Order: C-alpha cells, then structure tokens, then sequence
C-alpha cells in the first residue's frame, strides 16, 4: 500500500514496487517565481509539458570496488530535449527537480547507496600547493561532467573537504538492497537570486555513494547498474537570444 | 471555455500547501510519564532510515520515564546569538619606514582568510546579515603612539589610492574613518551590501561565459556577489613616520539569516577562496582506537 | 525597549531575538507523514 | 554640559558586546530579500538530524570503511559486536556526526540522544542484536549478562531494517561539559555496546559478511550552554 | 555625576556620520529663500533625461563627429551599422551621457534603460533599421539573423525621425555593479547592435551620407545603491 | 526635436510580467548625496625658527580640490548648511599636546 | 523623533528626509502634453 | 552629540561600587535552581 | 592587551600570535594599559545548581 | 537516450507482474487507415 508508487510528469511515468517514500527537500514544492520576488521585467516562458518530463540518463555499473558518482544540475540537461534547447536559448533559468535513482538487485545481493543532493556542490582541487598561482584546480569537465556524470576520487570527503558523515543533513535517501530499490527526491529551486543562468551556474549536484559495498555470492548477477532519471518541475526561462552552448 | 486544459491548471497552480509549521519553543522539551505497554503492531523503535527521515522514537515511547518540567534554556543556540560574537577577519601590515616608500596599505575585503570564523560561517550555504566592524591598530611591538590614521572604504569601481598623499584620500564620497592610534578601536556598522539577495560562500559555477580550460581553472567557484570592495589604510602625514604598524579587523554578524546548512569542514584549509585540500593527507574526523569493541 | 540612536535600521544592536524552531523540515522532509508509533513501511 | 562620570570598563572592546555602531552609508536600502527554502533559526534544528557515526575508527580501517561495523555469523554465542562511549564532546565516533561537531562549539550539553542502527545485509539474512547503554560506573561490560542490566533494546532484523536506541538523560547535574579526561570524567555519560542477541543466520549462497551503519543524533530535549572555540581546526599562517 | 561607559568608536571621525555640531553664530537668521525655478530633489530626475552618446568613439574621429554614427546606401544587404555594450558603468559610449557619468558615483545600478535614435538625414531619404539588444552570452552577433533573436525593434524613417528602443531589465541579481572586467563580467548586460533592416534609399541630387544621433537615458524603474568615488577625475596638486 | 525625452516605457514596447519592485531610491536624493564629508582645504603652519610668522591663513574656497568640486558643480545654484571638521597633525602625521 | 541639543535650527543632523520626485520638468518641459502612445507630430 | 562634562571621580575603580557591567555571554540561560534546604539571607541569622 | 576567556574544552593559546587568539567564539576583551580597568559581568556558569 | 524523449513508462518488477503502457491518440487526422506502405505511411502511428 505504501511500497507501490507511481509518479507521472508530462508524457512520462515512473512505477516502483519497493521504494517507500518521497523525500520533499526542505518541505517546499517547486513553484513559480512570485511577482514580489521577480527582478526581470520581461515575460518568461513556461512550456510545462515540453520540458517537464522524466529524462533518463545513461546507466552506471556498480562494481565491487566502486567509489561513487556525482551529477550537476541543470548541467546534465543542457543538450537533450526541449529543456536543453530552452536552456541554450535563454539567459535566465529557474526550475525545481524531481530525482529518481533505481538500482535493483536480487534478494541475495547486499549493499547500500547514499543518494543525496548538495546545493552548490563546489568541488575542490586535490593538492597541497598553498600558493594560489600554482595550486591545482579541477578542470571544466571534472566540475561540469554533463550527461555522462563523473566519478569520485575519494568520496569520504565528497571531493569538497567536508566529511561524508554529516552529509546526511542534506535532502537524502538510502537505497538499501534489502528493503528498497530506488530513491526519489523532490527538490525546489534553491538559489540566492530569483532566476539564474543555466549554463554557467549549476544550482546543486546529485551524489550517489556506495557506502556499504556491493557483495554477492558466486553465480549471481554481476552487472548491477544504477540508473538516474530527472524531471524538471515548474520551469521558467527568460532572456531570449541566439543559442550559446557554453 | 473554448479550450479548458489551459484554465484547469492556471487556476490550480496557486500556492501549494507545504505545511511544516513551526512553533515558538521557549525552553527545552519536558517529558511525560509512561508505563509499560505490551502491545502488538505498534512499534516506535522499529524505524527506517531509508525513508530519508530521522527517527522519531522519543523517550516516553521506549523506556518508562518520569515527568520533568524542563526549565533549561535554548536561547544560546539560535544563530543570532551564535554569530553575535566578533572574531578576527584580516590583518594589514603598514610599514611606513624609509625603505618602504609606499605609505599606504590595501586589503581586499575577504573574511575567508582566517579559519576560526570561516569554519563557522561556512556551515551555512546562504547567509544574509549586517556586519559590525572594529579596527584595532597597534605597532609591530604592540605599542600605541599618537599618530592619526585614515581608513578608507573603496567599493568595487572606485579608484584605489596610489600614494600616501594621493588625491583619492580626499574621500569626498567614499566613507572614511579618521582616528588616532591612541584611541578606542574604530567601530562602524555595515549593511547587507551584496547585489544578490544573500551572500553565498559556495558558488558551484563560473562568473562569465566562454571556454573554460582544464589545466588552470582558476575562475571556478569565484562568485562576484561576494567581493564587496577594498579597505585602504594610511597615516595622515606628508612625510614618512618611521614606524611599523599592524591593523586587525574584527567583524560581528548581527541580524543574521542562514539558509541551506552544510557539513562542517574536516580537512584543513589551504586556500582562501577555494576549498582545496590534499588527497595525500586525509585527516579522518574520528581519532583512531586500538580495537572496535574496546571503547576507551 | 531597546533603542537605536541613528535613523538607519542596520545600526541597532539586537532588535529582536526570536524563539522559532522548525526541525520537521530537516528531520521529516517526507511526503506522507510517518506516524510516531506505527511501522514506517 | 550634563555632569557624567566614567566608570571602569571604558574604552574596552568586548568581542561579545551587544551595542550600536555608527553606520557608514546613510539612507541605505539593501537588496530586497526573496524566499530561499531551508531557513535555519537555531542550531537545535541541526542537532536533531541523523548523521553517520565513525564507530569503526580503528587503524588499518582506512577510507569509508570507518562508517561500517561488520557483522558475521558467530559460532560462539553471547558475543560482543561493537562498543563506543556516548560522550559527544569526547573524541571518537561522535567526533564525526553533526551533533558531535556542533556540541564542540558549546561547552555544556544536556538532553537525551538517539542512535539509529541500519542493517545493510542481504534480505534473506536474519538475526537479532542487543543494544545496551550502560550509565556511568565501571568500564564497559565483559559479558552481556552484565550489559543486559542497563538500558537496552532488542533489535530484530527483517523489514524496517533500522532500529533506534534512545540514550536517555541519566545524570546528576543538569548539564555535562564537553571536556573529558582527568577529573572531568565526573561528566562521563556511560558506554553503549552492541551484542549479538542470538546470531546472524544466513541461508546458502548468501554472503556471511554484512555491515551495520550507526547514525547519531540529539533528542527533542537537547540544549546547550556557553559558547566556546572549537578544537577541531588549526591554522599556522594566513590563508594567502 | 551620571555613570557612563565609553564604547569602541569614540573620538573617531566617520566622514559619513549623521550627527549634530555646535553652531558658531547663535541666534542667526539667514537670507530668506526665493523661488528659483528648476529645483532638483533626487538624482533619478537627472538619469531620466536624454543625453547624447559618444557611440562613434574611434580613433581618427576627433571632435564632434564622435556623436554621429554614419549611414550610407549599402550595396550589400543585412549589413551591420553600429554596435555598443549597454553597461553604463563600463568605459565607452555611455561614458559621455549623463546617466553614465552619474552611475559612476554609485556602485550598483538597477532598472531598464532607453536609447533614442534620431535620424539627421535628408527628408527625401528613407530607410529602415533593426535595433537589437542581445542579453548576455556570446559576443556580439555575426549576422543579423542571429541578432533578430534578442529583444529588438524595427525602426522606419519618415516623419517622427526618432525611435526609442527600451533596454529592459533582464538580469539574475536585483543589481549590477558599475565595475566590469575580470570576473565582474558576470554583471555584464549584453550588447545593442544597429543593423540595416533594408537599406538607405535616396533619390537623385540628395547626399548619400547621413548621420544618426544616439541618445541614452534611464527608464522609470532606475535605482542606485551605495555611493562611491568616481574615477573620471584626477588631481596631482592643489589648484592654486 | 520636441526637446522632450522619450516616454516609451517597458509595457508599451515588449511583453512584460509584473514585478512589485521593492528597491530603494533614498540613496539617490541630493540630501544623502552630499551628506558625506570631503576634503576642502589644507593649511601648512611652519612655526619654526626660520619661519618667524607663527600663523597661517586660508581663504575659504572649496573650489580647490576636485573631488568635492566636481560634485557640487553639477548644480548651478546651491543653498545648504555646512558642517566643518578640522583634523590637525604634524608634517609626519604625529599628534603632540600643543593647543 | 530626531533631536537637536542647540536652539539653532542649522545644528540639527538630518531634520527631514523627503521622497519627492518631479522629472516631468526636465523630461517633458513642453507646452502641450504629448501622449505616451500617440504620434508626437 | 549630547553635551556632557566629566566630573571628579572618573576612571576610578571603587571596589564597593554598585553599578552595571557588560556581560560576556549574550542570550545566556543559567542552570535552573533547585530547592536546597538551609538558605541564609542575612548574617543576623548566624549571630543568634 | 587582549584578555581571552577559555572555557573548559577550548584550545588554550600556544604562542603570542597563535591562531587561538582569533577569538571567533571565545569572549575577549581588548583594552589599552592606560585605560580604566576592564570590567565585565559573568553569570552563574556551573553545570550544577550551585 | 533518444527513446526516453517520447511517451514512456518505467516498469518495475516484483508483485503485480504486469504493467500496461497506454499508446495515446497522437495524430493529425481524426482517423488513420488500416493500409500502410507507399504514400500511406502518412498514417503511420510510430514505434514502441
Ligand atoms: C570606513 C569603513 C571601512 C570598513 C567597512 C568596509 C565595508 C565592509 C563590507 C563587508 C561586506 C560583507 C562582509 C564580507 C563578506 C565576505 O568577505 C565576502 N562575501 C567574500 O569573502
Ligand atoms: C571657527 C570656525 C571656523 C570654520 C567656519 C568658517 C566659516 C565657513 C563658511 C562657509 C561658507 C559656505 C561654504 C563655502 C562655499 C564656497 O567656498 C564659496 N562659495 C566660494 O568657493
């Protein structure tokens, strides 16, 4: 009665049989920018069916010695669908997201994933150089991975200095292969400005860390993939001009 | 009327109720007495951390408790009274000697230079507040000597001073503080001066468009809505006064509002603007023990 | 009854201290309210 | 003019004083505020949130394996699985959680705590555990016939893979300090031990090594006293 | 006397303080005021007034010809006529107008702007132009098929020889700083380009070279933030 | 050519939304524009043995330093009350108890 | 509620700050009021 | 500012003065008091 | 001079110019040697009731 | 990644072993003919 669940957005739907809950980040739904908070004078555009739907990224294979992955939003949806085109043609972007991560496994596999969102997930350069002119900084592809998504190098510190233990203060959810098989999170627009660019600043990042490593006996299925799907909700765009990829 | 899929949602997209109402909590919560309950189907201990919600198993539901009119206070835990204490922010070194023929010192306003306050104000992602600045100024030995000083605030855009007696020090528009070295520290109040709606200490993005390199990505994360100008200091004189001077700045955060908490940093700091660390020396948050089942 | 000697609001001292908690947005940020004494799943 | 008298305390700079200061910009109107979700008003909202506990903080346990206590099929019954002291101000497991890193900014803490144990084993693997919090006194128990006397809860595996033991507020003074060691152990809070109630029974073709995630948090009657400079950060020179 | 305490901030001279000062002449009655027309109460009355824009600020364009953008009969269609960035705080054309010289005394500006284009050609000479303001992003467009995508207006010549394109307030933050360059280009406002919509058609015995006067001003929702020392004036010694 | 500035507002040109603009305009009034003190004149009193004058004299004229002159010359007729503040140091910037 | 300690009016601090704009005397100083949406000539 | 005048007695520290002093910990709530028997309010209870 | 209050638990200074003197949280009193004595008020800070 | 753009549903296994995807009526004309091939592919309905 509470394990089964169906989400539906636009022309897409998602079923699930073992996930039990919907984590609403910070207890607020995605809403449109009210007039008392808007700064842009122009009229934005609100498709609400061309962009508000479930885009399914590629799958990442969970290995016995994996280290975790991260995505940036709305970086992933900048080349796919009408969302990608609107974000490439418009300067001001605003939207909440609905994340849904699936990693199914038999009742004999064991493991646990931590699926969290990090508002303003600033990455860090791993290096002991203390002068700001020779210090290492993460490359562009390492900080804005894109639809492919990037992997961690040392997830215990989330590649951002902060420990992973306290990362549970963020809107998070576990994928425990004994109880649930997918985790979902509805996150609103989290930013210090009414609108913002969609190709320069990524509002937040998604984190999938295999805390309890995958373990199974011989003969079971070795290829355990993880699939993420994202639905931008209550999206607005403004400031139309020629297409700028980045 | 003619097409109603467009009206059915326009009059349905109002403010959606997201009830999470808080209440005015003056003191810590008390407790209510509880007897033993031998019942099936009602289990407050069995939780599920996979729901992303923290356990709600309180004391009365688990063990037999008495009642206590808890009178303890919670006022010292509010962020207002947490950031209401001034701390060191930046220190400038004005060597107005004969070999240093500059005469003035300049400090880019950046509170991310000293870990003590940075570690606190970085546990929250978006902060909006008013600051209360206090300038103590001594010599290199810690002595006070009756020499008049001028602190000028150079917002982003204004011309920075170029000499001890340049024209920029006329401060016809820039706010300025004239105070003697043998007077109480100079204290002023500064408002929330960001162009955005809140300061952000972490800005996962770039300031400008264009192609971004992969070797020296020195521009990543640097948000301009944080940089709030410059602080220039000089000694009011036409010729050099041979002394080594040191001005320390302390800031108090009042009328604070914080947003989107953040894990408190564990690894040491290495850079001012960037949250760098070193993968070679990862300092684990918990000290090491001998065995796991040997609590010291 | 605290007072401000200047006409600028950002010069006051501690204008208003408040007791307003709302943990249910960090501790229980879920869709369907879980009861305290029932089984979660 | 009005006759006055200067008292002791003039010209001093008390870093924690609550007073006015002359503004620099007269007639200033800041940037209007907007609605940013997730506003926090007091640090007690942060102490209630569960955060993982570095309870496997042993040497030769590098990496993320510090957050995992192992569980395996024991051939000997009544066997101990894990243990740790329940003093957040103390160094150890609590040093990683949020309540334990924010209780170090204040000196004295009060109120109960809770510890959630989430099982990350297979679905077909069952078992029972005994989580026993022992108030101060002697050191940790030797056998579990001694631990069963303290506050405790018997955790059954299965669906709802996480139990939560609440460490009540059992103390003499209304507050305990964060500092321990020396004659400050008078403020110790006891030890919590996790024993094998029965075993970790597992069917064939299922791994016999599972893990348990320990998370810690503060209860609803948690409160804190005088502020304090934390001791978890160190700096030698300015960050240039 | 009354017990007092001196706090930090004594004996300092804050140049922007708002306080009283002992008068020198007691019982003084100044010269009565009369009605002088043209009283200004706020600098936002000055920003709304149109002032010419040094948009032809190229070398080998000395004198008053900086205030004139040329227009001529183009043999190639879709051709660019002029362009300039719409940042008043930036150096360039806006540095000559009033709004651009008074927006430098403050740090942050907000609100829309407008740019009036007055045609100073002959009466028999007609034409059409396309004035396109492109919000931030890439550099100025290459062809006008790319510029037509931004905000724009198609200006027809004839009677009423001046059109006015309003540069709306399209931004993320409520305010933009006057400083640009470096990582301050995050506050850039875009570029406005004037393209030949069709051509500059002219009958015989009429000059084929005309000029267009560009004037700039602030809209009705213009507002400014913290004061600042301008950077348009320099002085070495006292003016004796 | 009418001498009047354009009145084409935003709503009449492009399709705009509505915004309850809460920005402030108080820092643009001339009161708060000239409410900030600035340097006006500096006198040099060399009371040494070679300079047997002992006093200095300054013709009150604020048009000597450009910083404030450039501001107060953007208006042709001004009427105001002034608040003068005299800082006095030595040539090196030292204070010494001399009345 | 600002105050002056001396009996001379020109010793007060910021006696009255005002919000009074009148741009229509610099932006539209014309005889016959031009309408906002009609042709000027 | 308000015209004042400093009188004799400034900057002195009278050990028996009855005056206020700036607190160090703002928004402080001490440990609540309990009932401890045998409270003495004046030394004349001890002389008897 | 700088007087810092180090409650039980905080790191005690280790040098004249060590980082502990940043007093970001610890209360501190900066006062000159030629000023009136520094006077503050401290509450009942015991964890017990007396 | 190209197919996810059309109408779709993500089916999870477990109890209730059957999902049902509804192919909506997305067309220009009110009716489609049964014949396909040649220039009758104008009446094609897509691929699942
Ligand atoms: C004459 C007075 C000079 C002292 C006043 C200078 C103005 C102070 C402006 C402070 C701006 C807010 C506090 C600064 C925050 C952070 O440093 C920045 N966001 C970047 O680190
Ligand atoms: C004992 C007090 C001495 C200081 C007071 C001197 C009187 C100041 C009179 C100021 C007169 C109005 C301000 C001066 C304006 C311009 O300098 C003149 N119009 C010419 O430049």
């Amino acid at each position: 009665s509470d394990r089964v669940a169906q989400l539906t957005v636009g022309n897409s739907s998602i079923t699930t049989q073992e996930a039990a809950n919907i984590v609403l980040a910070y207890g607020e739904w995605p809403e449109y920018c009210p007039d008392t908070d808007a700064t842009a004078v122009d009229k934005p555009t609100r498709p609400d069916v061309s962009v508000n739907r479930f885009y399914t990224l590629d799958s990442k294979m969970w290995q016995e010695n994996s280290t975790g992955w991260y995505w940036k939003f709305p970086d992933v949806l900048n080349k796919t669908g009408v969302f990608g085109q609107n974000a490439q043609f418009h300067y001001l972007y605003r939207s909440g997201f609905c994340l849904h991560v699936q990693c199914n496994a038999s009742k004999f596999h064991q493991g646990a994933l931590l699926v969290a969102v990090i508002p303003e997930f600033v990455l860090a350069g791993r290096g002991s150089n203390t002068k700001p002119n020779e210090a290492p900084h993460p490359g562009f592809n390492t900080t804005f991975p894109g639809t492919a998504g990037a992997s961690f190098n040392d997830p215990y510190v989330l590649d951002s200095g902060v420990p992973l233990s306290q990362s549970l203060i963020y809107p998070h959810q576990w994928i425990n292969l004994r109880t649930n098989n997918c985790a979902t999170i509805i996150v609103p627009y989290i930013n210090a400005v009414p609108f913002d660019s969609a190709i320069n600043h990524s509002n937040f990042g998604l984190i999938v860390v295999p805390v309890s490593p995958l373990k199974y006996s011989s003969g079971a299925t070795t290829a355990i993939p993880i699939t993420v799907t994202i639905a931008p909700l209550n999206s607005e765009f403004g400031g139309l001009r020629q297409a700028v990829s980045q | 009327d003619p097409v109603e899929d467009i009206i059915h949602d326009a009059l349905s997209s109002t403010v959606r109720r997201a009830i999470t109402s808080g209440q005015d909590v003056n003191t810590a919560a008390g407790t209510a007495p509880s007897s033993h309950r031998l019942e099936t189907g009602r289990v407050p201990a069995l939780q599920a951390a996979e729901t992303g919600a923290t356990s709600n198993a309180t004391d009365e539901n688990m063990i037999e408790t008495r009642c206590v009119m808890n009178r303890n206070g919670v006022l010292e835990a509010t962020i207002s009274h947490f950031f209401s204490r001034s701390g060191l922010v930046g220190v400038v070194n004005l060597t107005d000697g004969g070999t240093d023929t500059t005469g003035y010192a300049v400090w880019d306003i950046d509170i991310m230079g000293f870990v003590q306050l940075r570690r606190k104000c970085e546990m929250f992602t978006y902060m909006r507040f008013n600051a209360e600045f206090t300038f103590v100024t001594t010599t290199e030995n810690g002595e006070a000597r009756p020499f008049m000083l001028q602190y000028m605030y150079v917002p982003p855009g204004a011309p920075k001073p170029t000499g001890r007696d340049a024209f920029q020090w006329q401060t016809a528009t820039n706010p300025s503080v004239f105070v003697k070295l043998t007077d109480p520290p100079a204290q002023v109040s500064v408002p929330f001066m960001s162009p955005a709606s809140a300061y952000q200490w972490f800005y996962d993005g770039y300031p400008t468009f264009g192609q971004h390199p992969e070797t020296s990505n020195t521009t990543y994360g640097q948000c301009p809505n944080n940089m709030m100008g410059t602080f220039a200091v000089r000694v009011v004189s036409r010729v050099a006064s041979q002394l080594k001077l040191q001005t320390r700045v302390y800031m108090k955060l009042k009328h604070v509002r914080a947003w989107i908490p953040r894990p408190i940093r564990s690894q040491p700091y290495l850079l001012k603007n960037f949250p760098n660390y070193d993968s070679s020396k990862i300092t684990y948050s918990a000290r090491d023990r001998a065995s796991i089942k040997q609590a010291n | 009854t605290n007072i401000n000697y200047y006409k600028d609001s950002y010069a006051a001292s501690a204008s208003r201290q408040d007791f307003t908690q709302d943990p249910k947005k960090f501790t229980q940020p879920v869709l369907d309210s879980i009861r305290e004494l029932s089984a979660p799943l | 003019g009005l006759p006055t008298e200067l008292r002791p305390g003039t010209n001093q700079f008390l870093t924690t004083e609550d007073d006015t200061a002359a503004p620099i910009l007269p007639g200033f109107s800041p940037t209007p505020s907007i609605h940013i979700p997730g506003e926090v008003r007091s640090l007690l909202e942060l102490c209630r949130v569960e955060t993982i506990l570095e309870v496997n903080n042993t040497t030769d346990a590098t990496g993320l394996n510090r957050l995992l206590i192992p569980v395996s099929a024991q051939n000997k019954a009544d066997e101990l699985c894990a243990a740790f002291m329940v003093d957040p101000g103390r160094i150890g497991p609590w040093q990683s959680t949020l309540v334990g890193q924010i209780c170090r900014y204040y000196t004295q803490w009060s109120g109960s705590l809770k510890v959630t144990f989430m099982f990350t084993g297979s679905f077909m693997a069952t078992g029972k555990m005994l989580i026993a919090y022992s108030p101060p006194g002697s050191a940790q128990p030797a056998n579990r016939e001694t631990a069963m006397l303290g506050t405790h809860v018997i955790w059954d595996f299965g669906l709802q893979s996480s139990v939560s033991l609440v460490i009540p507020w059992i103390s003499n003074t209304h507050f305990r300090t964060a500092k321990t060691g020396g004659n400050y152990d008078y403020y110790t809070a006891g030890v919590v031990t996790l024993w094998y109630q029965t075993n970790y029974v597992v069917p064939p073709e299922t791994p016999g090594e599972a893990y348990i995630i320990a998370m810690g948090a503060a209860q609803d009657n948690f409160t804190l006293k005088i502020c304090k400079d934390t001791d978890e950060v160190t700096q030698q020179a300015v960050l240039q």
